[PDB]
DNA sequence: AAAACGAGGGCCAGTGCCGTAC
DNA sequence: GCGGTATGGCACTGGCCCTCGTTTT
């Protein structure tokens, strides 16, 4: 009730557009395919009092929302393009805090620059951070430079006070912030940290940049190269994302210099104040081409972004809010010593490994070693030079009692010990590694004259290349090797010859116990190549591989590491053991730079909200305080956000070390924070661009249907129908899914869903070409399929007609392919196109898969910003306390309160809701599917994770400490109305 | 089971025949030799270490070994109890605070009459209630942390959560010897009891300090066997398939190691300025780091005689003093971890050894 | 005298009310010690094993067992270091005369019904050939009066007797003036073989070790000393409207600590923890006064540290945060100094190593 | 006595595989 | 015919530049 799906909505009357014809082909074709088995299960169906709408459409609905949300920021921006130029001061004044320079630059002591809006670029001392240093800021009216309370000599102790630059103005409109990478500045604001707040937004030129004339991290690696036949007519079109550059791109006058001493990160705070005016001069080119930039940014972003969605979004999207407490450091502790603890125990087996294995150099036995006799073994006593003479051989120049009379013969060997120590000193000179032991065991060994130096052989890995064939048994066999690639795994006769001579003088290579190895194996070129396992004499060639890359080194293998093929020795479960350290620290090893310079600000109990004082935690004389995300407003593609430590956090595994980061985002007491996950999105996004292209309705298409008909709640989504075919679930279904969208590649998907499903290749080959059904079919000497009814012909001109192309049956691509192919901004819907390097004309392209992909990214990114804008909208609107965001892609998670949590939810299903009606009122028409209208998961406790119920490594027990516990969401939060009051 | 010999030949243990398993678990041994004692010294040193020193709120404990009301004590954590109160006014009535020491104690065993005693390191750590089984898996994860680094094989020791009769959680200390696991140490969380047993009248004076409020103190417990510990390590230092090469050695970690350096004198004959090896043996003395002296000698015998001979006692390095020495002043020096000859300059040589045993203490 | 309650009320001792006199303390009958007395026993055997290891040549280190073997307890502490005679031959290679060391600790009955006492002592048994015994015997008399010496406040506080007698030979008995009466603090003596050759008979063709291509029995040296009787003695030699115990560098228990002036700041906190583990890192026993809570006087504080005979008192004010400079407090001058954070390690160090000295 | 050339180790950026998320 | 979009890390490597000893006025 009815037309196969749709609830009772008011945002338009009519309406069909029918279109009997275009439904007539499409249950046709949904029966030739063939799905007409419907299962008939109505969703319960939800009667609730919508929010004012203000007409016409929810077009011009959101349309207004995001202009007034944007408005004053809009007016601000344009205070800055109008803005004439006061001069540069004459001298940079040394004093704390701010200085305003207006009339002739003279030097005003200022505590805050009261300006509408200003450019900005702050400056840290990274000798001794994370504390800023210097900043400058201009403005439509004046300049302004802020030194930090750094001018004064003192052995200051950092535990991130408020001592970061104001810049907020008091009340007892009205701020907007530009700045190159305007979230670093960002996280500097004395007045960000604040747990409510706040009226201050970022505009990142950076981030203006990407979405005006951005590129791919492929046309990066090539674009900095300058120093495929038409591939390079955009090479100066675009630019890379540094300042410099993108200043020489926007503005294209004199190249700005860039400090050649990196004083701020490679020097101390002594040699900073040395030339303080310099590097104060530096700031100043910097803000400066910046508001440049930005002047030339923000007009041309406007009319490639014309939507005010974009707009609003992208400003609400950059002041993210992450509330922790001493829990953070706690964390941080007990992570960095685990790691520490279990790399101690590898290093120590593997120098264990490597100190008795140092042991065959005597005398020339390593030879035999079938591991042991490709590096060096070298034998070094080096130097010493004559100045002793002349001809004599230096070379060869039980009796009791109890004597004690000699006293002072102690103090004479003494002497003669130390009159002996100091004549030697000047034989030698540099001291080198130690010559004894052989050239691998040199490499293995840190320097004697090192500050971090560690007894024994040390620098041990996991993953190097030297310690796993050190110990390792290969595959059936017994040597390993490296030359192109390592050794030979994952990621009609066939015949090759044979050879054995000796020429001298090469190393000696054994073949003997190559075999006898094999021979104790087995107790328990050809053949026995194919599925078995062996290694030839010499040659070296493949003779039998699959991996067309290799793999060193084997690292992700426990399934063919626990199954007997392959394993080590010596010796018994400390292959898999060692395979198990390495998997554990995989992700710390990665990240604990990040993590642990990952800064946070501690906030007072003078400056919190005392309602949370109220609340019953203090808790026991604990710190309080937050951390912004960092994070670039809007990074390729398609304008996504680009953050180096939180985008690329870790989830909630029982396995790795550091993989509670996610959950230590801990709510303060009395706030609670509330998210949801979109599912699906991109999927979804796709079944409509392929349906309302075929037709009106959403489920007129094959790919179209089956999407919008599971449930994840007690049922089977379309990911967890692929996923039980089987099949694997379910983020591997999804990676399958998601890949064979974007380029369903024959031998990719080959040699990956047999790595997911782990068995034999014929069947798999059989199961990809049954899947391989949907992309089919497709389009002189040509492929046998063109838009006449047979290719046989006889000199029959037509070339006129070899210019459509287009897949058929099942999926839609040729959709995603006709964004593709428009030379013009191609922008659905909204809205918004993006880069002068992917855009066709004048661009070969050969970028197809990155345009689909940017094609359906980019409508999950207008879906993020009017997520953003709605959510927003009714939370100022209404009495909901806490706006904070905290946005991953597809994931948002909202810092509320505990009592108005259950509003802030329904606040989120509304949202979505407005969203999907949105999507589909874009292409028409505006009626959609019941089971894609509203969330199906919301999120609601205290720190944020993936599902309710959370399990940890490093703590062990996680609400062994102080936790509490999700709850799912739901159809219970659908009986709290957005008015306050309820209950 | 056959490294016994070389405890034997190279005293770390008795040289009598009878030193069963049972013999040795149950404290019953004749008593253990100088590289034994030297062993377990620097063992016990390196628990005073990472257990009282370097935590504050740990003060030393001096418990009698007797009752002044024949049997002695079965265990050493009822005489700390003891000194609660004045070791309460040393700290302020600031808790959790504790209360360790390393004491040898008496246990009764009707061999199948006899009483055998050995050595133990216990720590009374007296803790508010509203955190005790948080500084039970504190103590837990740093015990077994520290049995489980100076190991070749940290993967022996283990732990194992186990509840009391009356349901007070506790965690007992696991080393797998050749013939199964055996308990090394063990960890407990009292309620509060024996500490209201032992002060009926006057409960005030018990009472301690947890921040806002005086709290009666739950008593924590760890009690650590350091003999079954010495021949945890002694069992783990020595070595097992295809190594087509195999040589006699005890890999003991260079910090409890008992014989640090062993100083020699080679060619040999020379006289007589050989005095320079006293110099050397005093200089390492005095900075503490054990030396074995070769100097009076009936072998005069192959170099692998001695080397395997000072491998048998763990020495972390050989240092050999030769006549060209004594012309430049470059000795040789062989360790134990790589068998492998080594030139080196005195003064160097005793800095390198004390950044040896100081970097070896880290990680 | 009013030495006694000092010890009580800065944890020398154990609590105590009627077993707190002089005659209880000289009794093995305790009462135990405090957590100074306890580290003042270490650092004093510490440096007792190692006055003895930097003799030459060869001195094994071993464990006697506390009970009785057969089936109690022990008086002395020479059966179990002549049980492991024949054995700590192999090791010696029976080359020459040769000494085992240990501390253990002892039992001796005290005398209603009577009671049993417990003393923490330290042994030596020397075992050399007869006629070179005497000499050893005189040998070993100047080293441990000298060794009693360096520590010493007075060396006319520590004497050394004469005796002898039918069983033993020559035997010497250190003493220590107190002056309430001098009283017994090692006992050398020279037993014969017929110790030895009482549990070995036989075929005593072990007991003969080589001396110069010469098979003989070898004489044994008795050294056995009090390290109770010794803490008590350094105890009253370090006595001196004032009352501060001067222990000897080496051997006193905690030789600083450190406190703040300005009030409960973190950063103080943070500074003063930041210096607790620099002086922790190179081996130097530190108070922390910072915790605190309150810092009442400086006068008390000073004098609560002169009674617990720390060398150096630290004092971080609000000052330290900003140009380092930190206030030193001397002992045994308690002479009001300042000097940079940096450098105190360093000072605290050297000071320490300028005691080494003999 | 004095000028010159080759060997050794650190700082540098580039490259190849792997680590994670959506 | 092609999974896409980002973030990093570590090992390996070769070329730049320095230093230091050897060979040379
Ligand atoms: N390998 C992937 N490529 C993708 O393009 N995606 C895209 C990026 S954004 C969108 C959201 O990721 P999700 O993990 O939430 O996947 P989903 O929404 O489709 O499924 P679900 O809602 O998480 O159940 O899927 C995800 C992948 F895992
Ligand atoms: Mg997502």
């Amino acid at each position: 009730m009815l037309s196969r799906g749709l609830h009772e909505q008011i945002f338009g009357q009519g309406g069909e557009m029918p279109g009997e014809a275009a439904v007539r082909r499409s249950v046709e074709h949904l029966q030739k395919h063939g799905l007409w088995g419907q299962p008939a299960v109505p969703l319960p169906d939800v009667e609730l009092r919508l929010p004012p709408l203000y007409g016409d459409n929810l077009d011009q609905h959101f349309r207004l929302l995001a202009q007034k949300q944007s408005l004053p920021y809009l007016e601000a921006a344009n205070l800055l393009l109008q803005a004439q130029l006061p001069p540069k001061p004459p001298a940079w004044a040394w004093a704390e805090g701010w200085t305003r320079y207006g009339p002739e630059g003279e030097a005003v002591p200022v505590a805050i620059p009261e300006e509408r809006a200003l450019v900005f670029d702050v400056e840290v001392c990274l000798a001794e951070g994370t504390c800023p240093t210097l900043a400058v800021a201009i403005s439509p009216s004046a300049w302004y430079s802020w030194c930090s309370q750094r001018l004064v000599e003192e052995r200051y102790s950092w535990t991130s006070q408020l001592s970061p630059a104001d810049l907020i103005p008091l009340e007892v409109q009205e701020q907007l912030v530009v700045g190159h990478n305007v979230s670093f500045d960002r996280a500097h604001i004395r007045e960000q940290y604040l747990i409510q707040g706040s009226r201050m937004r970022f505009l990142d030129t950076m981030s203006m940049h990407m979405a005006i004339s951005g590129l791919s991290s492929f046309q990066r690696s090539l674009w900095i190269a300058a120093k495929a036949i038409s591939s390079w007519d955009w090479l100066d079109i675009s630019s890379v994302n540094s300042l410099a550059e993108v200043h020489r791109l926007y503005v294209g006058g004199p190249p700005l210099e860039k400090e050649p001493r990196e004083l701020f990160v490679k020097g101390t705070m002594k040699d900073i104040r040395e030339n303080f005016q310099d590097l104060m001069q530096y700031c100043a080119q910097d803000v400066w081409a910046t508001h440049e930039v930005f002047q030339q940014q923000l007009p041309l972003f406007l009319e490639r972004c014309p939507h005010p969605v974009t707009l609003a979004g992208m400003l609400e999207m950059g002041v993210s809010y992450l509330p922790v407490n001493q829990n953070w450091e706690r964390y941080l502790a007990e992570a960095q010593g685990t790691y520490e603890e279990l790399q101690r125990e590898m290093k120590k087996s593997l120098m264990d490994l490597a100190n008795d294995a140092c042991q065959l150099l005597s005398g020339e036995r390593y030879k035999e070693d079938p591991w042991l006799w490709d590096l060096e073994w070298d034998l070094q006593e080096f130097k010493q030079k004559k100045a002793k003479k002349v001809k004599k051989e230096p070379a060869t120049a039980l009796g009791p009692c109890s004597e004690e009379e000699e006293f002072q013969q102690d103090v004479m060997a003494r002497a003669c010990l130390q009159k002996l120590k100091g004549t030697t000193e000047l034989l030698p000179k540099r001291p080198q590694h130690l010559p004894g032991h052989p050239g691998w065991y040199r490499k293995l060994c840190p320097r004697l004259d090192d500050p971090a130096w560690t007894p024994g052989p040390s620098l041990l890995s996991l993953q190097m290349r030297v310690t796993p064939k050190l110990m390792a048994l290969t595959w059936d066999g017994f040597p390993l090797h490296y030359s192109e690639r390592h050794g030979w795994g994952y990621l009609n006769l066939a015949k090759l010859p044979t050879g054995t001579t000796l020429e001298s003088a090469g190393v000696v290579c054994p073949y003997r116990a190559i075999e006898s190895l094999y021979r104790k194996h087995c107790l328990e070129p050809y053949n026995d190549v194919d599925i078995p396992g062996c290694w030839f004499f010499k040659l070296p060639h493949k003779d039998g591989n699959s991996c067309n890359v290799g793999s060193p080194f084997a690292k992700d293998f426990l399934p063919k590491m626990e199954d007997g093929t392959l394993q080590a020795g010596p010796g018994g479960a400390s292959g898999p053991r060692a395979l198990e350290i390495n998997k554990m620290i995989s992700f710390w090893r990665n990240a604990h730079k990040r993590i642990s310079s990952q800064m946070v600000v501690w906030l007072p109990r003078s400056a919190l909200p005392r309602a949370v004082i109220r609340h019953p935690d203090y808790d026991e004389e604990g710190l309080y305080g937050a951390i912004l995300p960092q994070v670039v407003t809007a990074g390729t593609i398609t304008r996504r956000a680009v953050e180096p430590t939180w985008l690329t956090a870790s989830n909630a595994r029982p396995d790795r070390v550091g993989s509670e980061l996610k959950a230590m985002v801990q709510a303060p007491p009395g706030y609670t924070l509330v998210g949801a996950d979109v599912d699906s999105q991109e999927l979804w996004i796709a079944a409509v661009l392929g349906d309302a292209h075929f037709a009106g309705m959403h489920g007129c298409t094959a790919f179209g249907w089956m999407t919008l008909q599971g449930r994840k709640s007690r049922g089977t989504d379309l990911h967890s129908k692929t996923a039980t075919t089987v099949g694997i679930s379910r983020e591997h279904a999804k990676r399958f899914n998601y890949g064979r969208i974007y380029g369903a590649g024959q031998p990719f998907a080959e040699r990956l869903l047999m790595q997911f499903n782990h068995r034999l290749t014929q069947q798999e080959a059989a199961e990809k070409a049954q899947q391989m059904y949907a992309a089919t079919k497709g389009l002189l000497r040509k492929v046998q399929r063109e838009t006449a009814r047979k290719s046989q012909w006889k000199k029959w001109e037509v070339v006129a007609e070899r210019a459509w192309k287009g897949g058929t049956e099942s999926e839609m691509f040729n959709k995603l392919e006709s964004i593709a192919t428009s030379d013009i901004p191609r922008t659905p819907v909204l809205g918004c196109c993006i880069s002068r390097a992917l855009e066709p004309s004048a661009v070969q392209e050969e970028f197809m898969t990155s345009r689909v992909n940017w094609v359906v990214q980019s409508s999950a990114v207008d879906y993020l910003h009017l997520m953003l804008v709605a959510m927003k909208w009714l939370f100022e609107e209404f009495a909901i306390d806490g706006r904070f965001c905290i946005s991953i892609h597809d994931e948002v998670r909202y810092l509320v309160r505990e009592e108005d949590r259950y509003r802030a939810a329904l606040a989120l299903q509304i949202t979505n809701l407005l969203t999907r009606c949105m999507f589909a009122y874009k292409l028409g028409l505006n009626d959609l599917p019941q089971s894609v209208a509203f969330f199906s998961a919301v999120d609601i406790d205290r720190c944020l994770r993936k599902e309710v119920t959370m399990d940890c490594k490093t703590p062990s027990n996680p609400t062994g400490m102080e936790r509490r516990y999700g709850i799912p969401q739901g159809e219970a939060l659908d009986i709290y109305q957005i008015i306050e009051l309820t209950k | 089971a056959l490294l016994e010999i070389c405890q034997r030949r190279h005293f770390l243990s008795g040289s009598k025949q009878q030193l069963s398993r049972d013999s040795l678990l149950s404290g019953c041994h004749p008593g253990f030799g100088p590289l034994g004692v030297e062993l377990r010294k620097n063992l016990a040193a390196e628990w005073w270490t990472s257990v009282v020193v370097f935590r504050e709120q740990v003060f030393p404990v001096d418990a009698l070994h007797h009752k002044p009301g024949g049997k002695l004590r079965e265990n050493l954590l009822h005489g700390a109890l003891e000194h609660y109160v004045n070791c309460l006014d040393l700290v302020n009535k600031r808790l959790p605070y504790g209360l360790a020491q390393i004491g040898v104690c008496f246990h009764p065993v009707f061999d199948t009459k006899s009483i055998g005693e050995k050595t133990e390191a216990s720590l009374v750590w007296f803790t508010p209630p509203r955190t005790s089984n948080q500084w039970l898996d504190f103590w837990l994860r740093h015990r077994l942390q520290w049995w489980r680094k100076f190991a070749m094989s940290p993967s022996n020791f283990s732990s194992s959560d186990c509840q009391d009769e009356e349901g007070r959680k506790g965690n007992k200390l696991y080393y797998n010897f050749p013939w199964g696991k055996e308990l090394i140490e063990t960890l407990w969380n009292l309620g509060d009891h024996e500490l209201l047993h032992m002060y009926p009248g006057n409960v005030s004076k018990l009472h301690g300090r947890d921040g806002r409020k005086n709290v009666v103190p739950c008593v924590l417990s760890v009690n650590g066997d350091l003999d079954r510990g010495m021949l945890a390590y002694l069992y783990d230092s020595f070595q097992t398939r295809k190594k087509n090469l195999h040589r006699k050695v005890l890999k003991l970690h260079p910090c409890l190691a008992p014989i640090k350096v062993a100083l020699d004198v080679g060619r040999g004959p020379t006289l007589e300025l050989r005095q320079v090896c006293q110099g050397l043996f005093n200089e390492l003395l005095e900075n503490g780091i054990s030396v074995w002296p070769g100097y009076l000698e009936t072998m005069q015998s192959s170099l692998e005689q001695l080397y395997s001979k000072y491998d048998e006692m763990s020495i972390l390095f050989t240092v050999l003093v030769t006549e060209t020495t004594l012309e430049n002043g470059l000795i040789h020096l062989r360790s134990r971890d790589t068998t492998m000859k080594e030139m080196m300059h005195i003064s160097k040589l005793k800095d390198f050894l004390i950044k040896y045993i100081s970097s070896a203490k880290n990680v």
